[PDB]
């Protein structure tokens, strides 16, 4: 409360249309990293069970441009370009849903007088539910879990896919 | 039709029709030049759009008499029309200024 | 992921993403009231 | 005769002339999506980026750096997707900047007007760069521009 | 409120009072356009998907029953979707057969004609409803009760039509299979027939390399 | 031979320099 | 006063005229009587016949408005011009002849604004105005 | 707005009062020259700067001086 | 490190050059440092400078990066 009201005062532009530190960036950035947890669990799955095709096939310059090469005379994977695929169909969804957004969606923007949200605090009410305490509850932890696994595949030497699939028992492969 | 604010014009498309006829019907003067092949330029035109019609994607090549034929007959075609629009709405019936 | 994608990760980002987002934000702070 | 004052008035900045003063002109101003009347600032903006979009595929896919290539049009759509982004964040910054908040009944002049022909335009841009990308894959005459015919 | 989904506020525009509506609309895809005519836009929509995937199935299915006398000879055995596109390919420039450029050209003429109409709908200019083409020969929707409970019966018979074609479609593209052999053979991925290129070639990517290709 | 954790331990610094250019940077706005 | 009901020099039009700016911030108007109907230069560009009687004329700066008077005043000899400033609002206001009397000449009322009581030579220095309110007078 | 200031060598010709394209300078009664009139600068609000007041000065260094200052849409001369 | 071996055979390159304009052409021609991938050969003498006052491996200039990281900071 007292740091959202003095970032409320320091930036007045970002806070007044809810960017920022706020309670709605809060929840945006929750759902991102609750998608982002599913995304790279889809990834294991995929990437164990063989489903990317051509998947160690370097593109080939001559046919995707110098895009196609990477930084010290490497070239960029199939995998790799296809799991940047992936991500450029929803960052377009993304891109469509902040400019024009569902009349029932939440908007990433707010409004000049819009009524920012009450602060949760330590933890929202136990609301079981498709509820916003729920949804404010699942973001915040797989927010943490996003910064615990790559702090673990940088610590253990794992990589992050390594990581989610010990963690997870190796279920997904 | 307002040719501007409030002015009005005719846009009579008898007037265009006399223009082609007055540029088309001197067209048909023949000359035995090579560009006009014996005919008129406007024989010549409507033989060219023919001859380069029965090939139809390919244009008629660079060198062609169609490019030349074409020029003259639509600058001597426009002049017409000027000249026409002219004297129908300044030298007309219903003309208003004395040019 | 490797330091070799560095380059082609970040040279689009400090060339194109940062200027237009600078750009962006300094026009809304020069032209505002 | 033809070239007069503008509305009448001989002191405003303006002349009255055939290009900017005649029928036709005028039909076809108050005829355009940013002049009909009973359009929302939105629809406006879908009609407006549907055409635009449509005619930045093609100098991109004929003439961008993988033209030669065998995705060409998919290059050509992704570059004509990421100017609309732009322009769509040039569209925003200049509705915050320009438009204040108070509400003139979404005119096209007022932050919420603004805001939906901005959202408008850039769905109908992306929509018509698809719609375009379509037609060119699935049409060998605008592939060859016509030089399949030959 | 929305009866069809009983957790859900119903979206502003759909008031109820047109057929078909049972309050299903979770994007609130009525409310996108503030236009007056945008609502009426989307009923033709809807009207016009639903008899195009109507004539759609029914051929699909009589198709599967019999077909016209001399087509055999013409494209072979070829069904459903390769039907479309052996005609396409024989409808070249140094081509014998017109057959679907012909649909499209006649098609066309109307659906330019009814491009007109549902503009002048949209404006609010026109009094023509959704759907309205003033296509009555037989006089069944005379009452306007019976024009009620037709155009319910339309929707839903449309809605339905929409949904099995695109099946049909997609069995046949899977098995080679028209919709009454589809239905005859069960364990159908065991009886696959061989089926020509759709002609969208690249749409099945994924199903062999990322998808399962059980055939 | 320079490593991929050396590289982010050095991105880590450059981010912390970051933010104290920030706080610099507000405090010699006002 | 300005009345608004003056009839205008029958110009024939320019793209010299005013813009959107004297609709919106400010747009200066000119009154003068003429003995009869001469042709005169347009501050703006082009030529106009002013009227026998009065005239009215709109412009968007007041030097083009000024410069126009003196146009009347020395080729003409017509020195009863008015000029005046409107707002969006109508609070149209009075400038020229302000007092009735052209500045050129000494008229009893007027006070002395920006008059300094020394040669420009004692003023002060920046050093010595410097972190002070001083002025450098 | 630009400030125009005049001091005490002023003798009263008011070539700088003539000289202004605005209306910025105006003539008012001084007993400290012959002439008995002193050049005053009351609209200064419409000066431009183009310091035609300076030039139409006859003394030494100049009793009409224009410090440029901030600028406004009357002071840049702006029709638009 | 290939560089303080024969100093006045190796040019000394100054970073790696990523420019999504270059041809393959270019690439080749900027790739002369034998690093196998272009680069642009440093004019500043900062190598001849460090190898005087001691620097010998690319350690040692990593962590008088991260010093002056930590000095800026
Ligand atoms: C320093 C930064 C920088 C970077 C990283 C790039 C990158 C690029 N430029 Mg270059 N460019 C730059 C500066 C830069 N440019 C400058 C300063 C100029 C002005 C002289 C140009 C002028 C220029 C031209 C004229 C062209 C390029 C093109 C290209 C492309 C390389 C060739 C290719 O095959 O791609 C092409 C293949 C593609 C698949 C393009 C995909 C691009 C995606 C859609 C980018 C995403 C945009 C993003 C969403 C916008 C965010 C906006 C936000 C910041 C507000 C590439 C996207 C070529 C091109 O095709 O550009 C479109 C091209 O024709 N550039
Ligand atoms: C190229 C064709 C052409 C030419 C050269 C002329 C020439 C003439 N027409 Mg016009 N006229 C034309 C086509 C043409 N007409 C057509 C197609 C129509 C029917 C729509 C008319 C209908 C028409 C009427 C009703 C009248 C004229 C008149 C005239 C004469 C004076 C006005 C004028 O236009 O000056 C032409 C310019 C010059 C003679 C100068 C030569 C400059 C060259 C290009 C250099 C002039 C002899 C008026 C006249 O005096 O009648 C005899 C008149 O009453 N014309
Ligand atoms: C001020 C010194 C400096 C300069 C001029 C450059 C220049 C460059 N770096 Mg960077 N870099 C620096 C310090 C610097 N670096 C440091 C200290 C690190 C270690 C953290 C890196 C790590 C780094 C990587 C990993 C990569 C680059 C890359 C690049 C190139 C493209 C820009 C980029 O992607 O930056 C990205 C930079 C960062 C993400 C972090 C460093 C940012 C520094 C500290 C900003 C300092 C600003 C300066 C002090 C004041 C600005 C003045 C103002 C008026 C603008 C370019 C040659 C990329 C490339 O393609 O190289 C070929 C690339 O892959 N740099
Ligand atoms: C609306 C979707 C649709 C589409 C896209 C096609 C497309 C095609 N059909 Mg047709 N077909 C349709 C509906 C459709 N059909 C219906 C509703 C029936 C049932 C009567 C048939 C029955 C049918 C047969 C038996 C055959 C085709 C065949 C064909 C192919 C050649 C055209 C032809 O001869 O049609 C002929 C179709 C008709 C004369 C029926 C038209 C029914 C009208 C349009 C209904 C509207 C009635 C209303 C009162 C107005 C072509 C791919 C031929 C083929 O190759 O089959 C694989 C063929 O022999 N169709
Ligand atoms: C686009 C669809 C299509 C195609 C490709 C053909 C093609 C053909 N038809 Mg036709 N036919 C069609 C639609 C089509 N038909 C329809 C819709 C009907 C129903 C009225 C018929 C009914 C019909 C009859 C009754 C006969 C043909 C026959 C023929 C063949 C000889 C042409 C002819 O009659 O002279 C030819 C292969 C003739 C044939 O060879 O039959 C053995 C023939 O007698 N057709
Ligand atoms: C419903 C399913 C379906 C699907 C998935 C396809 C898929 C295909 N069809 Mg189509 N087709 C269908 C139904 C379908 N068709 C039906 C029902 C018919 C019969 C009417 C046709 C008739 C048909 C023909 C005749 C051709 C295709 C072709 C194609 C291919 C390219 C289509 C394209 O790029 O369109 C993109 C273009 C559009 C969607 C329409 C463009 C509309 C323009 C912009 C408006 C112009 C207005 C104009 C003034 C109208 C005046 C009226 C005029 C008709 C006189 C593709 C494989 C072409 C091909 O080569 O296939 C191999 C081809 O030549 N189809
Ligand atoms: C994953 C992923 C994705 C993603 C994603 C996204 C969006 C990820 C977003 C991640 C974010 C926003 C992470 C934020 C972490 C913040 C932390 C850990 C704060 C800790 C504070 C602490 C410990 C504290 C404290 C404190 C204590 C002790 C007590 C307090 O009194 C005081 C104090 C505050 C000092 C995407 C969408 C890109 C897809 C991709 O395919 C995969
Ligand atoms: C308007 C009008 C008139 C008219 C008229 C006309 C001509 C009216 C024509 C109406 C028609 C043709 C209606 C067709 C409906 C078809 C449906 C609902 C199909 C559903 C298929 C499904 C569910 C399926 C499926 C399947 C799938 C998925 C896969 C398959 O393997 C299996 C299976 C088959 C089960 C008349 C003449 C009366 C006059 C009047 O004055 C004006
Ligand atoms: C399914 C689905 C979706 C979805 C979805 C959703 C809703 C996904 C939600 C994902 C969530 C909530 C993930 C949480 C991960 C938490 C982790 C890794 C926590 C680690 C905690 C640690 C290490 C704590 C450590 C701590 C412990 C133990 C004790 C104390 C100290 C310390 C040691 C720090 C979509 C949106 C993608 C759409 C899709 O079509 C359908
Ligand atoms: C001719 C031709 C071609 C073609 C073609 C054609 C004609 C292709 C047609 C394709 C069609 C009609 C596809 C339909 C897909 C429908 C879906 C996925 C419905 C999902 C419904 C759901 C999930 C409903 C859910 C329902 C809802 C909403 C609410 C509650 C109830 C519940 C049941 C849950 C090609 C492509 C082969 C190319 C070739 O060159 C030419
Ligand atoms: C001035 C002049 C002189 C000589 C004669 C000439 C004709 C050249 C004339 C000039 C003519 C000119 C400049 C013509 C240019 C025409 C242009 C740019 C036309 C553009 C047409 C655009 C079209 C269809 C767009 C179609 C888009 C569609 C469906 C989009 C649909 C979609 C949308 C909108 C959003 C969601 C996704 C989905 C459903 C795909
Ligand atoms: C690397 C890594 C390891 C595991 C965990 C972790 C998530 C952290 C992960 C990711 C780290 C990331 C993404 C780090 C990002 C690094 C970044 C953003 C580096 C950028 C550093 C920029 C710097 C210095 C800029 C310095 C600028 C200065 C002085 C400017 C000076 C000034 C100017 C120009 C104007 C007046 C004010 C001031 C301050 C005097």
């Amino acid at each position: 409360t007292n740091a959202i009201e003095e970032f409320a005062e320091s930036a007045p532009e970002l806070a007044s249309r809810g960017l920022g530190v706020t309670t709605n960036a809060e929840r945006w950035n929750g759902r991102h990293a609750m998608f982002g947890i599913f995304a790279i669990v889809m990834t294991a799955y995929f990437k164990g069970h063989g489903l990317i095709p051509d998947a160690e096939k370097i593109l080939d310059v001559n046919q995707w441009g110098p895009l196609a090469s990477a930084g010290q005379g490497q070239g960029i994977t199939n995998e790799r370009a296809i799991i940047l695929i992936a991500h450029v169909h929803v960052l377009v969804v993304s891109v469509l849903a902040a400019f024009a957004p569902f009349q029932f969606q939440d908007t990433l923007v707010k409004e000049k007088g819009y009524t920012p949200e009450a602060p949760a605090g330590i933890i929202p009410p136990f609301k079981t539910g498709l509820t916003p305490e729920a949804e404010l509850i699942n973001g915040r932890l797989a927010m943490l879990g996003v910064i615990s696994i790559i702090m673990a595949s940088i610590f253990t030497g794992n990589s992050v896919i390594d990581v989610v699939n010990l963690g997870l028992g190796k279920i997904l492969f | 039709f307002e040719i501007s604010d409030g002015v009005e014009f005719d846009l009579n498309p008898l007037v265009l029709a006399i223009s082609f006829l007055g540029w088309s019907l001197p067209g048909l003067l023949p000359s035995n030049i090579p560009l006009y092949g014996g005919k008129g330029l406007t024989t010549a035109l409507f033989a060219e759009i023919g001859e380069h019609l029965q090939t139809f994607p390919a244009p008629p090549p660079i060198g062609d008499p169609f490019w030349v034929i074409l020029f003259i007959w639509h600058s001597g075609l426009f002049a017409t029309m000027i000249f026409g629009t002219i004297g129908y709405n300044g030298y007309g019936p219903k003309s208003t200024t004395k040019y | 992921m490797t330091a070799a994608y560095l380059p082609s990760i970040l040279v689009p980002l400090i060339g194109l993403i940062f200027p237009g987002f600078v750009m962006g934000f300094a026009f809304i702070y020069i032209e505002q009231e | 005769q033809f070239v007069k004052p503008y509305n009448d008035d001989p002191f405003v900045g303006n002349l009255a002339t055939p290009v900017s003063t005649s029928s036709f002109t005028r039909s076809f101003l108050s005829n355009l999506p940013a002049y009909r009347s009973g359009l929302s600032p939105l629809l406006r903006g879908l009609e407006i980026g549907m055409t635009h979009g449509y005619f930045l595929v093609g100098p991109f896919y004929k003439l961008g750096p993988l033209r030669n290539s065998d995705v060409a049009l998919i290059s050509g759509l992704f570059s004509s997707i990421g100017l609309i982004i732009i322009l769509a964040a040039c569209l925003a910054i200049y509705g915050v900047v320009s438009f204040n908040e108070d509400d003139n009944t979404d005119s096209l002049q007022t932050s919420r007007g603004w805001k939906q022909f901005t959202s408008g335009w850039l769905v109908g841009s992306i929509g018509g760069a698809s719609f375009a990308y379509i037609l060119i894959s699935n049409i060998v005459f605008l592939q060859t521009s016509g030089l399949n015919l030959i | 409120k929305s009866a069809a989904i009983p957790f859900l506020e119903k979206p502003p525009m759909l008031d109820g009072s047109v057929p078909g509506d049972v309050g299903f609309d979770p994007l609130w895809v009525s409310s996108m356009l503030p236009d007056k005519g945008w609502y009426l836009f989307l009923q033709e929509a809807e009207i016009k998907h639903g008899r195009v995937a109507m004539l759609a199935a029914a051929g699909a299915i009589v198709q599967d029953i019999f077909t016209f006398p001399g087509v055999t000879d013409t494209i072979g055995n070829v069904k459903m979707t390769s039907a479309h596109d052996k005609f396409l390919s024989m409808e070249g420039a140094g081509g014998k057969v017109a057959t679907m450029h012909q649909l499209l050209l006649w098609l066309g003429l109307l659906e330019v004609v009814s491009a007109f109409a549902t503009i002048q709908m949209f404006g609010g200019t026109s009094s023509r409803m959704p759907g309205e083409f003033g296509f009555d020969p037989l006089g069944f929707g005379k009452s306007e009760a019976a024009m009620k409970t037709y155009r319910l019966k339309e929707v839903k018979n449309g809605r339905l039509a929409m949904i099995g074609i695109g099946g049909m479609v997609h069995h046949y593209l899977l098995t080679g299979k028209g919709p009454l052999q589809f239905l005859g053979g069960i364990p159908n991925y065991k009886s696959c027939i061989e089926h020509p290129a759709s002609g969208l070639p690249y749409l099945m990517k994924a199903v062999g390399p990322v998808l399962p290709k059980i055939c | 031979m320079i490593s991929d954790t050396q590289i982010f331990v050095a991105l880590i610094l450059a981010l912390v320099s970051l933010v104290l250019a920030i706080r610099l940077g507000t405090a010699l706005y006002q | 006063t300005l009345n608004l009901q003056i009839p205008s020099p029958t110009f024939e039009g320019s793209t010299g005229g005013w813009l959107r700016a004297a609709e919106v911030e400010e747009k200066y108007a000119i009154t003068w009587t003429s003995g009869k109907e001469q042709v005169f230069e347009m501050p703006t560009g082009g030529a106009a016949i002013m009227r026998k009687g009065e005239n009215l004329l709109y412009l968007a700066r007041k030097e083009q408005c000024l410069a126009l008077g003196t146009q009347l005043k020395t080729g003409f000899k017509i020195t009863d011009y008015k000029i005046y400033r409107i707002f969006p609002s109508g609070e149209v206001q009075y400038l020229h002849p302000k007092d009735g009397v052209f500045p050129e000449k000494v008229n009893a009322g007027r006070i002395g604004v920006g008059n300094v009581s020394h040669s420009i030579g004692k003023n002060l220095n920046p050093s010595q105005i410097k972190f002070t309110n001083k002025s450098f007078n | 707005s630009h400030a125009v200031k005049v001091y005490d060598t002023c003798i009263g010709c008011t070539q700088c009062v003539r000289a202004c394209p605005c209306d910025v300078l105006e003539m008012v009664s001084w007993d400290g020259c012959k002439a008995g009139q002193i050049a005053s600068a009351p609209r200064t609000e419409d000066c431009i700067g183009c310091k035609r007041c300076e030039t139409a000065c006859p003394t030494d260094f100049l009793s009409v001086r224009v410090y440029l200052g901030g600028e406004t849409t009357r002071s840049m001369g702006l029709a638009y | 490190e290939q560089w303080v071996l024969n100093p006045l055979k190796v040019k000394p390159v100054a970073h790696a050059i990523w420019d999504p304009h270059f041809g393959q052409p270019a690439v080749k021609a900027f790739t002369k440092g034998g690093v196998f991938y272009p680069v642009n050969i440093a004019t500043s003498g900062v190598y001849h400078w460090w190898y005087t006052i001691g620097m010998r491996t690319n350690n040692d200039l990593y962590a008088g990066s991260l010093f002056l990281l930590f000095l800026s900071g």
